[PDB]
């Protein structure tokens, strides 16, 4: 039971513990979620490259968010910064030492952070350099926002009819969206948690106007809230979720507008891989019903820079690099040599 | 030269026919495999396909309970069986390989593929008739004094009496392709088909070169090689 | 159900100039997906242009496509003797995937004279059962040709079988092979076997004749 | 301190190379430092700019080490100075794009005058050296126009524009 009296430094961006964790999730992903076709840039010999195709069996099993504890090896120990309000990088005041890390749920999603650690105090936003707009901003929420995304089942048709000269119920065509899904969240809870983001954002950037806009563009994985549950890759449009201007709105009483907001989602087969640069192809959606529920414990944002003034600082949903997903959980951790 | 089908044949009304499609080029699994038949002289008609890697298959309403698209990934061959054959089923069935998944813009691949096909097969003609198959008899169309207009000579082969179509005729196993003319078959009053293949070649080369026509008839599993040369005189 | 119609039904143009084809649809195609196909005589269809605009690999800059909803057109550039083929349009926005009726593209050329050749029945066929005489009509352009068989100066019709090949991909010419079939009983009896050819571009009725049992 | 010229309409490519042969995060910004393009590990992210619709990058080269920046359907309004944020370094590259516009009729008369005005970005000092279809050198500055012309000059033309020791050529048909 030692007590060293020293100024303990801490960081989460230049942390090896995060990059090491990443390697293990990918390994767990390759033995759980396998694509039927994989396309990878065969970059051999500096000169411009070609594509590498590989076809393999793809079982539709579910990738369960099995709790992960990064424990300390013999001869090593991990420090847990127990500061009530930590900024991410810098000197930590109160820090204890546990042997294993808290239960981290391996969730690979963009824009929004689901099933994670909640802040026991207040909302804490952090970035490597807030003055720089290229750096992503990780937001931690203290109030759990439950999101429920689902998709119908086989209840379409229920009976067939045999006939010596014909059959019934087998001509299902109607070129439409059978790979469509939708989510649901509390309008009152989302707007309130959206406000607390602004409250803390203006605490770092005051005399400015915080505006929330959709994704500026890019791969569908970033533009839409992408996640996977049951074996299907969802792509929900987060346009309505992040669409509100804040520069003069601080009250709170009771106002109704649109029962519960619903997100336009779509299940896809061709996916852009997050592990390595490339694409992937999966099997068609499962026949049964897909129901998923999770708590939005945080989110990722990327503000618009530019030396050009307007008085408004726009904040669009970032995300993409899965290193930040585990960084939101391993921010208060640093592996150390037992010396 | 990479996507080939089986051989042509005849099938009596009521029976079922199975056509294969050996895909030996690159990938077979992910690419869909559709089948579009075409009646003699008529237009193309899509029947249906299958995605080997997913096992999914989409077909046309006109062929309900008659087509059964199957794929053997071990031999990388696509199959197609059509039951209850009638006189209208007589056509040259084509095996077309779907274009494939759209990677840089499309986000789905279900049923029998994207829709259009880039790589096509040789096509097999399935004739529906009660008559039995008959091997073709090849007769030489030897060159004569009255078959040479200038420095060029003309000879050929008479593929006579066979059923059903078609008959593939090549010269010198393929070495001689220029000047070759193969006439479309005509039905005789006996109920049999007949065609003639003729090729124009130099008159002076008649002695310094041997010309042989290779008549092939898959329906009866017959291949005849007749060497054409001037008469005895 | 979505049916497609192609206009015109048959088009005969010369080399060097451009060609225009059209594909009319019954309804509006989904997502605007149309495919064009080229099928030369006695061959398998070839993908020309997909997506109504995008060009397939290997296809020259001559072929171009443009269309919207129901109005779809394919424009062939500098025509060639090899471009002779039946063209089809296929939609793939909604099942079932339907093909067009088809447009036969013929090629126009200058008047060409046919060379005639006659082929006496082979000894293998003679001392076996039946006999057959073949009249060859080498390369020529005007498809309309009349063949007349004269057994000893006497004309005979209804016993001759004729069949013409499609245009050649190099010179755009046809080739006719008329086969006169008759038993051996009516063969050795007559001495003169002639094949008279009448052509719309052929000066005088050229007749090729041979003698029975002669070299 | 890099100079890259470009033709109006034609595609162009801006380079960014790192010492590491892996694939670390990089971001592209203009002189005003507004997000144009970037990456989130294995994803291409586009920024709120005018280039957003015509900007991209080949993902293949990412894992090799370098990260490109292409701009299609190039326009003169895109002329700006760009940077690249990789390995805590700032690779700066100035893009100066030009264009050519013919004011005179496409079908000129017998013995007339040719008028050619070049599109130039605000605050620039262009230098153009043109050439005739056969043999004649034309010099100028802001605007280049030939007063005396003959019927022999009917054909393909070649004009070269030089800026900061770099030159690009244009081709126009005059009959
Ligand atoms: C975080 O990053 C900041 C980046 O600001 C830029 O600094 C240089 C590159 C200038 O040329 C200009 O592009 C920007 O002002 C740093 O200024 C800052 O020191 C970094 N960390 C801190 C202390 O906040
Ligand atoms: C998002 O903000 C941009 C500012 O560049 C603006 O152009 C766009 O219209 C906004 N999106 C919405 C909500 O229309
Ligand atoms: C979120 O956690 C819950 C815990 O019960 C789980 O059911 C759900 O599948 C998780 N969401 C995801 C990432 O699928
Ligand atoms: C969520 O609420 C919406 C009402 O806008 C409803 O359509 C949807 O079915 C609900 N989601 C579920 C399945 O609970
Ligand atoms: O049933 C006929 C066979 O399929 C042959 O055509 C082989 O493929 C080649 O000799
Ligand atoms: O190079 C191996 C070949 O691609 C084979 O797999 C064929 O596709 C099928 O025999
Ligand atoms: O379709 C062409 C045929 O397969 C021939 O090659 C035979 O196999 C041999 O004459």
């Amino acid at each position: 039971v030692v007590l060293e009296n020293v100024t303990e430094h801490f960081n989460m961006w230049k942390n090896d513990m995060v990059e090491q964790m990443q390697e293990d999730i990918i390994s767990l992903w390759d033995q759980s979620l396998k694509p039927c076709v994989k396309l990878t840039p065969l970059c051999v010999g500096a000169g411009s490259c070609d594509t590498s195709v590989i076809t393999q069996a793809c079982p539709k099993i579910s990738f369960e968010p099995i709790p992960i504890h990064y424990c300390a090896p013999a001869g090593f120990a991990i420090l847990k910064c127990n500061d009530k309000t930590f900024n991410g990088k810098g000197p930590c005041k109160n820090v204890s030492t546990v042997q294993c890390t808290h239960g981290i749920r391996p969730v690979v999603s963009t824009q929004l952070l689901l099933n994670g650690s909640l802040a026991e105090e207040e909302v804490v936003i952090r970035s490597d350099n807030f003055t720089n707009n290229a750096k992503t901003i990780i937001v931690q929420l203290k109030e759990s926002v439950e999101i429920n995304c689902t998709r119908p089942n086989q209840n379409t048709r229920k009976s067939i009819h045999i006939g010596p000269g014909r059959a019934f119920y087998t001509t299902g065509e109607i070129i439409g969206d059978i790979r469509q899904a939708h989510c649901n969240i509390s309008r009152a809870k989302w707007n309130d948690t959206l406000k607390q983001i602004v409250i803390k954002l203006r605490e770092q950037f005051e005399n400015k106007t915080i505006v929330f806009n959709h994704s500026s563009g890019g791969d569908p994985e970033i533009v839409m809230h992408s996640f996977n549950c049951g074996g299907e890759f969802f792509y929900c449009n987060s346009a309505q979720l992040f669409n509100s201007t804040w520069n003069n709105n601080t009250e709170g009483s009771n106002n109704t507008e649109g029962n519960t907001i619903t997100l336009p989602c779509r299940i896809k087969q061709i996916i852009n891989m997050w592990q390595e640069v490339g694409k992937a192809m999966y099997a068609p959606p499962i026949r049964g019903q897909i129901r998923c529920s999770s708590n939005i414990t945080g989110l990722l944002l990327t503000r618009d820079g530019g030396i050009n003034e307007n008085g408004t600082e726009i904040f669009r949903p970032g995300g993409g690099d899965m290193r930040d997903n585990w960084r939101s959980e391993l921010y208060k951790y640093k592996v150390v040599k037992i010396e | 030269q990479l996507l080939e089908q089986s051989g042509a044949e005849v099938k009596k009304p009521g029976s079922s026919v199975q056509v294969s499609c050996k895909a030996s080029g690159g990938t077979f699994s992910m690419y869909g495999f559709n089948w579009v038949r075409q009646a003699p002289g008529h237009g193309l008609e899509w029947m249906g396909g299958i995605i080997p890697i997913f096992g999914t298959s989409n077909y046309a309403q006109k062929f309900r309970g008659r087509v059964t698209f199957t794929a053997d990934q071990a031999t990388s061959t696509a199959y197609m069986e059509l039951t209850n054959l009638r006189s209208d089923d007589t056509a040259v069935y084509y095996c077309a390989r779907d274009f494939g998944p759209d990677w840089e813009d499309g986000d789905s691949y279900d049923g029998s593929g994207r829709g259009f096909f880039d790589f096509w097969g040789q096509g097999t003609l399935v004739t529906v008739s009660s008559a039995s198959t008959k091997g073709p008899s090849v007769f030489p169309l030897a060159p004569s004094s009255k078959s040479t207009s200038g420095g060029t000579a003309a000879l050929g082969c008479l593929v006579k009496d066979y059923f059903p179509e078609p008959v593939t005729v090549s010269w010198n196993s393929g070495a001689l392709t220029s000047g070759v003319h193969t006439f479309p078959a005509v039905l005789q009053s006996s109920g049999l088909y007949s065609l003639s293949s003729v090729v124009t070649v130099p008159s002076s080369s008649l002695g310094t070169q041997t010309y042989i026509c290779n008549v092939n008839h898959k329906p009866s599993n017959t291949k005849v090689d007749k060497k054409v040369e001037p008469k005895s005189c | 159900e979505l049916v497609l119609t192609q206009s015109p039904g048959t088009l005969s143009l010369s080399a060097g100039e451009r060609a225009t084809l059209s594909c009319r649809a019954s309804q509006s195609v989904s997502s605007g997906s149309l495919a064009w196909y080229q099928q030369k005589p006695g061959q398998a269809p070839r993908l020309l242009i997909y997506g109504a605009s995008t060009r397939a690999t290997g296809i020259p800059d001559r072929f171009s496509g443009s269309g919207s909803g129901t109005d779809f057109t394919l424009t062939i550039g500098r025509l060639e003797p090899e471009d002779l083929a039946v063209y089809y349009c296929q939609q793939y926005g909604t099942s079932p995937y339907t093909f067009g009726q088809g447009t036969k593209l013929e090629i126009k050329r200058t008047v060409a004279a046919p060379s005639v050749f006659i082929f006496p029945p082979s000894d293998e066929q003679l001392k076996s059962g039946t006999a057959s005489v073949v009249c060859l009509l080498n390369n020529f352009y005007p498809r309309e040709a009349k063949v007349q068989w004269k057994v000893d100066n006497a004309l005979q019709s209804g016993n001759s079988q004729e069949s013409v090949t499609e245009q050649d991909s190099r010179d755009s010419t046809y080739s006719l092979g008329s086969t006169l079939t008759l038993s051996k009983a009516d063969y050795e009896k007559h001495k003169v076997y002639a094949c008279e050819v009448t052509h719309q571009g052929l000066s005088s009725p050229v007749t090729k004749s041979f003698n029975r049992g002669e070299c | 301190k890099k100079v890259v010229l470009g033709k109006k309409g034609d595609t162009v490519e801006l380079t960014c190379t790192a010492s590491q042969k892996k694939s670390i995060q990089f971001h592209w910004k203009n002189s005003n430092q507004i997000k144009i393009l970037g990456n989130q590990g294995s994803f291409l992210t586009k920024g709120p700019s005018k280039l957003n619709d015509r900007a991209d990058s080949r993902r293949s080269l990412w894992d090799q080490g370098n990260f490109p920046l292409i701009i299609k359907n190039l326009k003169i309004e895109d002329s700006d100075t760009y940077i690249c944020e990789v390995e805590d370094q700032k690779e700066e590259v100035q893009l100066l794009v030009f264009g050519l516009t013919a004011n005179s009729d496409t079908h000129l008369l017998q013995g007339q005058s040719l008028t050619l005005t070049l599109e130039s970005p605000p605050g620039s000092s262009p230098s153009v050296q043109c050439r005739s279809p056969r043999g004649k050198n034309i010099q100028g500055g802001k605007t280049l126009s030939v007063s005396q012309l003959e019927l022999q000059d009917s054909g393909t033309w070649t004009c070269t524009v030089l800026q900061n020791q770099k030159k690009v050529e244009f081709k126009i048909d005059i009959v």
